[PDB]
């Protein structure tokens, strides 16, 4: 689950880094946090082997 | 090959029918300036078209709009704020004082050209050249007033309905005549050039059998309604034999143009397409997103120009992403959310995010609402604003069985135990209410209402009874004051809680 | 009672025999609704830890 | 009031009539207000207030307005209930096709015009375009290419015009007119071979006729206009927390509302032809999604990744109509407590904990403090009993005095599951149940939770009196079998007093009366070994019987002394060990000859006398209970040794199953034999008295726990385990459970266990299906009529085989109506009448002397029009007395069907009973003969000798043999479709009753014949029309409408006749008159859609309809309450026809 949610961060860092240029650019600005927590909290939050 | 999809049915037609247009962009503004071209050459022209905008230019300047409903600012100094709204002003003036009179001499040759139509006899002593020379003036001062599309709108509106109009009325003229023999493309050329005189059923016929028979008893009353009717809508609007063009040329223009745009969304639609990639799962389905921001996409054809950097992929990208983000804001957290709420709430969670990737741990919400220079109390409120309706049917155990929904109580239904102190609550009020007088019982449920669900004020009740005066609300008194003992008010004293 | 629960609300539907049975006891109707935490049917008395 | 609910196609016009405001906004409430929105999924001036009689914007929230509306907001002052009636609708910019009736099984929209759902589902997705007004552009050419639209359109460009999609789809239906194709296929239809186009010309000819009869338009499937639910069955909820629970339809309808937005503002925008288009498409999957949701790409919400449900989803699962919204309502009023014995409670009484009596009996306890004067008011009175008071208790035992409540056990299976039971308010939490009664409930005291239930109404609270009271249930509905028989305990005490043996204590003492064996046995003189002598009344002839002195024993005159006085009862009966089989057929016998009153005292004294000897008798398990045969291990090793002989040699396969047979499923009975010996044998002590019978072989031979298999499973030598494919382990397992066990053998026990506990947990899924089947297919079998003037009846024979009787006759035939006079052989003797009862003496009068099948009366027999008669169901499972009118019949037999479930057990048991009941071709069909004498050879090669006709693969038959009608070529397992098409429709009953005693008896619980042959009457509800004229319908149809055509038919004339058809039980819903009986448990999408465009009207006559509905069933005191109002309305007519 995490190789999904670092699948989904890896398309948004490729959707973002066409905008922002790589030259004099803010480290790890464009690299995405929601769906790197949000894939283990559903994992924990709502998943059928995390269930009780 | 049954896709049974409607996405894959989209991108069918958009791939094996459509082909990208490739430096085919340019050409396609051209075309559409073209027929913007077309449509305004068509509307100024010895119509009512330019008796429309002529009249309505004549009040504006002075006491109407002058500037931003009738000529465009901008393209009056395009081939040259408050400089450029006065100095167009007063040329738009002087070419209305100047031109007054040449709209003045050409309706009154349509006048006479319309009157020489009805009649019959034919204006040629130079009432045809002064009807041009009049109506080339107007066009000539129209064409370069560079008017604004506000009126145009109208103007094509109307031209549009009288253009309808007179297609039924041939339509119903070609099916009343069309019955033994007759043909419905033939009517056309007949009222072309057999208009003027009136027995134009009558006077028509030179051969054929069939044609006598559909004058005589077949299509004789229906002629004269068509004629009556072509009469009545010439002095309604435009007269007859000079817009009937003027609509079909300016008709031919707005659908070249809708031609021209059409080709050009379709050429283009796949960058839609390739734009509503990043905005899935967002609160809207592929397809939906696709067909949401198709409507950007054609907003951005009519306001696109030759300016610098021709290319419009980037104004398309831009539109399609304006237009789904302006329908993602809306049709996504099942309450229609706001759009500047919307995009609050992404400043907001933008800001943690960097906060949580720079600063360190997450930040209080109080200090988000100080980190973007906002109300405190403002930033408060803008979360926890119900970002994701559950959905109801969600499963509750390790099955999907007794979803959400079945273990939602009610907090509107009426328990039976809150009914049956309301009962009772009217059986112990009634016992209550049968020790009084008859008629200040009477007064007092008036007052209230037992019965009758009209609660009436002091007055109201006491016009019911007596002098409305305090004397009701004295009597009142003396009833609240009345079952207050332990005798009276001896069931009620565990009934208030 | 277990946690006494305060809240806000507008005013509920007014009913003629409340109405009367207010103003016959003088009190006023309540503006806010009952809510507070009680225990559900069952054996549990004392209690441990009460965590704010 | 009203009846007769009615469904048809919704029109457009109509829908609008629903409505109260046109939604134009996906917008439900407001993000910082929780309001309903002006135009929305939630509107207040559309779907009325959300507060009761509180108007919008404060205005008119006094309630002193009731039809005013608002001025700002426009929403008209009304409660809150009105939200959840008033509908809405969605005046789409272009049609939408019903998501029922363009993508099903049966294309409703595909068959109006003949055209394949293929290209119907092409041509209203926009890929192909459909020809309209043709004039070359064949009429439905189906062109998708501009050439034919504009290249060819250049021949003077008039008269070429097209549509395509929902709007084409609804002018072509428009187009076509229901008479006139009616006319024409009934053409097509007659003077024609009809070999393949029948099939749909029938379906075609069906639709029409549905849709001109009921009125409907053609294009109705196609709405330009969607109907939204109201917004109170679709919620928005706040839930704690504050995030909204907004219901799954309202994600839908907001993608409705958004669609149709978007289609709005281009065609107002004027946009690309292709984009319109797409945009209609795009508003038509919505459309379709929010109705089913299957039939297209299953649309998943926004933000859960849960498939969203539908109009349709709901009513499919059991969320909706079928289990959760009608049928299985969560009735309050009721309670869930674990169930703890109840020795000390009569069999009438339940154990009622005080705790939850006063939750249940809330309003009870109210009117009984109001009428006792103890609480003023009821506010009061629910603060008295909010805190328990003390004097609350001294009335909820008055209260709860003769108020029977409903046990209700979590799995029911017959309707023995529901009992009501006068309540006692006993200590603790847990509901005191009685002993003998939780045998028929299937719940046993190792954690049960039996939902307790309260009747409100004094009928209902009657109504658990008569019929739901437990003393009321002693007879099982499955058979002539009391069910309060004493099932572990009791069953075990009257065997520990009823075991006789010649040596004991006191050989001979003669006693005075009952009184003196206790008298002697508390002295010690007289043991209870039951082989001492006393006096007892046995009541054996007519009138009162002499206190003859018996030479019985005292233990068998315990349980003597509580049989009733009655003849043909007494002390005959206790003779005997008095096993479970034993006592179950003297508490038969009590009931068969004496009353209900006297069999549940002696049910309560037995259970009270068992137990108190029980308890006495030391009856506990011990080492030396299960006693090992000592002549075990030698046997062991001579089977082993035997094992080895063979196999020196070796074919593997043989030599392992004269190793697996022969050695160990072999002998394996030969030790638990032995061992059955050696426990068998009482053993005697020194002074000449035997010691004690083994407490583990008292409780296999009484029947209370123990059985051979079990006892060879436990002490013998286990067996062989099973394999994963069935086959049975060939290594040696010799241990029982007493002694240790290795890893191994006891791995292969877990392994041979574990599939019949997931049998225990799967085949039980099938048992409830097959259930809810049968109840569903036999709801219409009620009994109404008390004698039909039938005569002809089923023949009933008892089945055998080899040489003996697997079931008396007497037994099969007790209990039933005989259509002719039963003829004793031998003798011309009328032993039976010809229309009378079969009382238990009769029954016994007729085993008395050999005799074949006797005519009996059965349902399948009935002539009666609606429902089922008296004459012909023959007697009541519940009691001896014969059936009355009003009992449903089918249900009581669709649950005696479904209780030998979760026991059965491919075509072992339960699966050969579903297939049967469905009637499915088994794997090898059977084709039955039909033919006399010689048979000769099919068609010259047709791959098959279809069938031969003499009028005057593999083979069974030969050439030039002389073959009989009956004898069909086959390998097992015969088609009862084949049986009703070659036979008769009484020899198909009777194989499939057979069959299904057969599997009943192969698994061992008996079940009556009646039961089968109500399902198989309601399996049998449908006969195909084969009339030439009058009709074109040649597919089944219901009996009614023979019952109703080929009467009218008469009043014209030719003549009609139709065979009748058996479908399946899952098949009965298909072709039924009602469509809520059908819509109920079948497919949802389909049985709508077949009573929609039919506009099938629901009459309410059967007992799932009135269920669903609401109203009172017509079934039982509501069968009679029917009666009395169709007697009432009768009078009322003879009444208004005596003053004109
Ligand atoms: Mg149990
Ligand atoms: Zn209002
Ligand atoms: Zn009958």
């Amino acid at each position: 689950q995490y190789r999904v949610g670092l699948l989904r961060m890896e398309r948004a860092i490729k959707e973002r880094m066409s905008s922002v240029d790589i030259d004099t650019v803010m480290p790890h600005d464009l690299i995405n946090a929601k769906p790197a927590a949000a894939a283990v909290r559903e994992f924990f939050g709502s998943s059928q082997l995390s269930q009780f | 090959d049954r896709t049974d999809d409607p996405v894959r049915m989209y991108l069918r037609e958009m791939g094996s029918v459509e082909l990208l247009s490739r430096e085919g962009e340019i050409a396609i503004a051209k075309r559409i300036e073209a027929g913007r071209d077309t449509m305004i050459r068509g509307l100024c022209e010895s119509a009512l078209t330019f008796e429309a905008i002529m009249v309505w230019r004549e009040e504006l300047g002075t006491g109407r709009i002058l500037l931003r409903e009738v000529i465009d600012l901008e393209g009056t100094y395009a081939a040259i704020v408050s400089a450029m709204e006065g100095e167009l002003r007063e040329g738009v003036m002087a070419i209305l004082d100047a031109i007054a009179s040449e709209f003045e001499a050409f309706r009154k040759l349509q006048d006479k050209l319309v009157g020489s139509r009805l009649k019959g006899e034919d204006l040629s002593d130079a009432d045809r050249k002064a009807y041009e020379g009049l109506s080339a003036t107007i066009i000539q001062h129209l064409k370069t007033l560079k008017l604004n599309n506000n009126r145009i709108e109208a103007l094509v509106e109307q031209l549009y309905a009288i253009n309808k109009r007179l297609i039924g009325l041939e339509g119903r003229l070609l099916r009343l005549a069309d019955s033994y023999g007759i043909s419905r493309g033939e009517f056309l050329k007949a009222y072309f050039g057999s208009e003027l005189n009136p027995t134009w059923s009558e006077q028509v016929k030179a051969m054929g059998v069939r044609w006598t028979k559909f004058v005589e008893n077949d299509s004789q009353s229906v002629t004269d309604i068509r004629s009556e009717i072509a009469a009545l809508a010439t002095e309604t609007g435009v007269p007859i034999d000079d817009y009937r063009r003027i609509v079909q040329t300016v008709q031919k223009g707005e659908r070249e143009a809708r031609q021209a745009k059409k080709e050009m969304v379709e050429a283009n639609l796949r960058l839609v397409i390739s734009i509503a990639k990043k905005y899935t799962n967002r609160g809207l389905q592929f397809l939906d997103l696709i067909q949401e921001g198709n409507i950007g996409l054609m907003k951005a054809v009519d306001k696109f120009e030759y300016r610098r950097g021709y290319k419009f992929s980037t104004y398309a990208t831009w539109w399609i992403r304006q237009a789904i983000t302006r329908s993602i804001a809306d049709q996504a957290r099942t309450i229609r959310i706001p759009v500047h709420m919307i995009e609050t709430i992404n400043k907001i969670v933008r800001t943690s995010r960097q906060m949580l990737h720079e600063i360190g741990r997450e930040p209080t919400p109080e200090e988000l609402a100080e980190k973007l220079a906002m109300p405190l109390e403002k930033v408060r409120k803008v979360l926890k604003i119900a970002k994701e309706p559950i959905s109801l049917e969600t499963p509750i155990g390790d099955e999907e069985d007794s979803h959400l929904g079945d273990f939602i109580e009610d907090k509107n239904a009426i328990l039976p135990i809150d009914a049956a102190i309301q009962s009772n609550l009217r059986e112990t009020t009634t016992r209550v209410l049968a020790s009084l007088t008859p008629r200040e019982e009477r007064v007092l449920r008036m007052r209230f209402g037992i019965g009758m669900n009209t609660d009436h004020t002091l007055e109201e009740v006491g016009q019911q009874f007596s002098v409305t005066r305090e004397r009701i609300r004295q009597i009142e008194a003396k009833a609240l004051r009345k079952l207050k003992h332990p005798s009276r008010s001896r069931k009620l004293r565990s009934f208030l809680d | 009672i277990l946690v006494g629960k305060v809240t806000p609300k507008g005013e509920s539907p007014m009913t003629p025999e409340e109405k009367l049975l207010r103003a016959i006891f003088g009190e006023k109707a309540s503006d806010v609704r009952d809510t507070s935490l009680r225990l559900p049917p069952g054996v549990a008395g004392t209690i441990v830890d009460v965590r704010v | 009031t009203f009846d007769q609910i009615r469904i048809s196609l919704a029109s457009p016009e109509k829908i609008r009539s629903w409505s109260f405001g046109e939604i134009k906004k996906p917008e439900t409430i407001n993000y910082r207000t929780f309001k309903p929105e002006r135009d929305g999924l939630f509107c207040a001036r559309i779907f009325g207030p959300t507060k009761d009689y509180e108007c919008l914007c404060g205005k008119y929230k006094r309630m002193k307005y009731k039809g005013i509306i608002c001025e700002k907001c426009g929403v008209e002052v009304t409660l809150a209930r009105v939200r959840r009636e008033r509908m809405g609708h969605i005046e789409l910019a272009s049609p939408v096709a019903h998501i029922w009736f363009l993508k099903s099984l049966p294309s409703r929209i595909a068959m109006m015009l003949d055209m394949p759902l293929k290209d119907i589902e092409r041509v209203l997705y926009f890929e192909y375009y459909i020809v309209t007004e043709p004039g070359p552009l064949k009429q439905h050419q189906l062109l998708s290419e501009d050439d034919y639209m504009r290249a060819q359109e250049e021949y003077g460009d008039d008269s070429f015009t097209a549509e395509i999609g929902a709007e084409a789809i609804q002018n072509l239906l428009k187009a076509i007119d229901l008479e006139k194709e009616a006319e024409r296929l009934r053409e097509e239809l007659s003077g024609t071979v009809s070999d393949m186009k029948q099939k749909k010309f029938s379906k075609r000819l069906k639709i029409l006729e549905a849709f001109q009869e009921s009125g409907n338009r053609p294009e109705w499937m196609v709405l330009t206009v969607v109907p939204v639910i109201p917004p109170e069955l679709r919620p928005l909820v706040p839930l704690d927390g504050g995030r909204f629970a907004t219901s799954d339809l309202n994600d839908l309808y907001r993608r409705v509302i958004n669609r149709n937005n978007r289609l709005k503002r281009l065609i107002e925008l004027r946009a690309p032809d292709i984009i319109i288009r797409n945009e209609k498409r795009m508003l038509q999957e919505s459309v379709d999604a929010l109705f089913d949701n299957g039939r297209r790409g299953r649309v998943i919400t926004g933000a859960n990744k849960r498939p969203l449900k539908s109009l349709a989803d709901m009513l499919k699962g059991k969320q909706g109509r079928f289990r959760q919204n009608l049928l299985g309502k969560r009735v309050d009023y009721s309670g869930r407590s674990v169930i703890v014995v109840g020795p000390e409670l009569k069999l009438h009484e339940c154990g009622l904990p005080k705790k939850m009596a006063l939750e249940l009996f809330k309003p009870f306890i109210y009117a009984r403090l109001d009428a006792k004067g103890l609480s003023g008011t009821v506010k009061q009175s629910k603060r008295m009993v909010e805190r328990e008071q003390p004097q609350v208790w001294d009335i909820l035992e008055e209260v709860i005095r003769e108020h029977p409540v409903l046990l209700n056990r979590a799995p029911t299976l017959h309707r023995l599951g529901i009992q009501a039971f006068e309540p006692k308010l006993i200590e603790g939490k847990a509901i005191q149940l009685h002993p003998l009664v939780c045998a028929a409930f299937n719940a046993d005291f190792d954690g049960d939770q039996m939902a307790v239930h309260v009747p409100l109404s004094l009928e209902a609270q009657l109504e658990a009196r008569v019929l739901m009271m437990s003393t009321n249930n002693i007879l099982s509905p499955a058979n002539g079998r009391p069910i309060i028989v004493p099932s572990q305990d009791i069953v075990l005490g009257l065997y520990y007093l009823s075991v006789a043996r010649d040596g004991e204590p006191g050989e001979g003492k003669i006693f005075a009366d009952l009184g003196e064996i206790e008298a002697a046995m508390d002295a010690g003189v007289v043991s209870l070994h039951a082989k001492i002598k006393a006096r007892h009344t046995e009541m054996t002839p007519e009138g009162v019987l002499l206190r003859k002195v018996i030479d019985t024993t005292p233990g068998r005159m315990k349980i003597a002394a509580l049989l009733p006085h009655h003849p043909q009862i007494g002390h005959r009966l206790i003779e005997k060990a008095l096993t479970k089989k034993e006592i179950g057929n003297l508490i038969d016998i009590v009931y068969r000859h004496c009353g209900q009153k006297a069999t549940v005292i002696f049910a309560d004294k037995v259970m009270g006398l068992g137990f108190k000897e029980a308890a006495k008798a030391g009856i506990s398990f011990g080492k030396d209970d299960i006693i090992i045969p000592v002549r075990k291990t030698a046997i062991v090793e001579e089977t082993r040794k035997l094992a080895e002989e063979y196999e020196q040699q070796y074919i593997t396969k043989g030599e392992k199953y004269n190793k697996v047979v022969d050695a160990w499923a072999k002998a394996t009975d030969r030790v638990a034999d032995e061992m059955m010996a050696e426990l068998q044998m009482k053993h005697k002590d020194e002074n000449g008295r035997e010691k004690e019978i083994n407490a583990i072989y008292m409780m296999a031979h009484s029947g209370a726990r123990g059985s051979q298999a079990q006892m060879k499973q436990l002490g013998g030598m286990r067996g062989l385990m099973a394999k994963p494919s069935g086959e049975i382990i060939e290594t040696p397992i010799v241990s029982n459970f007493k002694e240790g066990l290795t890893v191994q053998e006891y791995f292969n026990s877990t392994h041979g266990a574990r599939k019949g506990l997931a049998d225990t947990a799967l085949k039980t899924a099938n048992s409830g299906y097959l259930t809810r089947r049968l109840v569903d297919v036999a709801q219409d079998c009620i009994i109404v009529e008390e004698d039909c003037g039938t005569t002809k009846g089923i023949t009933l024979r008892a089945v055998v085989e080899g040489g003996d009787v697997l079931v008396s006759l007497g037994s099969r035939v007790l209990g039933r109506f005989t259509a002719e006079d039963v003829k004793d052989p031998g003798t011309g003797e009328l032993v039976v009448p010809a229309d009378t009862y079969i009382d238990e003496n009769i029954a016994d009068a007729i085993e008395a002397a050999v005799v074949q099948s006797v005519k009996v009366r059965s349902v399948l027999t009935c002539e009666a029009k609606i429902g089922v008669c008296g004459a012909c169901y023959g007697r009541d499972l519940a009691r001896g007395t014969p059936v009355n009118i009003g009992e449903a019949v089918g249900v009581i037999a669709a649950q005696s069907i479904g209780e030998p479930g979760t026991q059965l057990t491919i075509t072992g048991g339960l699966p050969r009973v579903a297939e049967l009941f469905e009637a499915r071709r088994p794997k090898d069909c059977a084709v039955i003969a039909e033919m006399d004498g010689r048979v000769e050879f099919g068609k010259d090669y047709k791959n098959k000798r279809r069938i031969k006709i003499t009028p005057d693969k593999h083979i069974a038959v030969h050439d030039g043999d002389y073959i009989t009608k009956g004898e069909y070529i086959i390998d097992g397992n015969p088609d009862p479709h084949d049986i009703l098409r070659i036979l008769g429709v009484e020899a198909l009953a009777n194989f499939l009753v057979d069959e299904i005693q057969e599997v009943y008896r192969l698994q061992g619980v008996p079940i009556n014949d009646k039961h089968i042959e109500t399902i198989v009457r309601q399996m049998l509800q449908k006969v195909e029309i084969l009339e030439p004229g009058d009709t074109g319908l040649i597919k089944g149809d219901h009996l009614d409408k023979p019952e109703f055509d080929k009467e009218q038919e008469k009043a014209i004339a030719r003549p009609a006749v139709t065979q009748p058809v058996l479908l399946g039980i899952t098949k009965a819903s298909l072709q039924t008159k009602s469509f809520i009986s059908a819509a109920s448990f079948q497919e949802t999408t389909r049985v709508l859609t077949e009573a929609s465009v039919h506009g099938k009207t629901d009459t309410l006559e059967g007992l799932k309809e009135n269920v669903i509905v609401g109203r009172l069933i017509p079934a039982g005191t509501g069968s009679y309450l029917r009666s009395l109002q169709r007697v009432a309305a009768k009078r009322d007519e003879q009444l208004a026809q005596q003053r004109e």
